[PDB]
């Protein structure tokens, strides 16, 4: 499902 | 120089049997782009435009991006598309490869065509995957839906065995995405 803000920051 | 520099559109029709003339390989459940099998000259009913070499990566079908999906989902997109099928493809070679983990680790300049495509492919991958994390569960979160909550030791085992397609860190924890399963649980 849609990734959270913390996830997106982690895999940027 | 760009990953997308050799991208092109090839327009085909389905054969009398209803097949494409080549096989589809790869898909995210195998950690890969969807890509074509061997393309034998004469087997593909081309309409007009460029032709295909063996093993090109398949990026879009009739403007629906399919890179990042499983083979099952890619074939489902094709099932619901009407001839003619406009396929966006890029031949493998140089920086372009079917390996999704290697591709998701590439860093493209933000706003570039290469970057936009990478993010579309990530969105497709996220459609059928739940991220795993080593941070603890929080109020409101559904394990196995919001996250797979695993230990650092388990996370590193998944990394070492190549099960994770992308990973990162944030506030003292590891975050990652494993391959989606090959066949999903039946919905009906």
């Amino acid at each position: 499902g849609l990734r959270s803000t913390s996830y997106r920051r982690a895999v940027v | 120089s760009h990953w997308t520099s050799k991208v092109h559109e090839s327009v085909i029709g389905r054969n009398p049997e209803g097949q494409l003339g080549f096989e589809l390989k790869g898909g995210a459940e195998n950690g890969q782009f969807p890509y074509l099998g061997e393309v034998k000259p004469g087997k593909v009913a081309y309409e007009s435009g460029s032709k295909l070499v063996s093993e090109e990566l398949l990026l879009e079908v009739n403007e629906t991006p399919v890179a990042g999906l499983t083979i099952r989902d890619v074939l489902a997109v094709i099932k619901h598309c009407k001839d003619p099928l406009r396929l966006k493809c890029v031949k493998q070679g140089g920086i372009v490869d079917k390996d999704l983990r290697h591709y998701l680790n590439l860093r493209f300049q933000k706003g570039s065509v290469d970057h936009e495509l990478q993010q579309i492919i990530r969105d497709n991958l996220y459609l059928r995957t739940v991220p795993c994390t080593t941070r603890p569960h929080k109020e409101g979160e559904v394990p196995g839906v919001d996250y797979i909550f695993i230990t650092v030791e388990e996370f590193m085992e998944l990394e070492k065995s190549g099960a994770l397609l992308e990973s990162g860190t944030y506030e003292d924890n590891y975050y990652g995405t494993p391959k989606p399963p090959a066949e999903p649980a039946p919905l009906l």
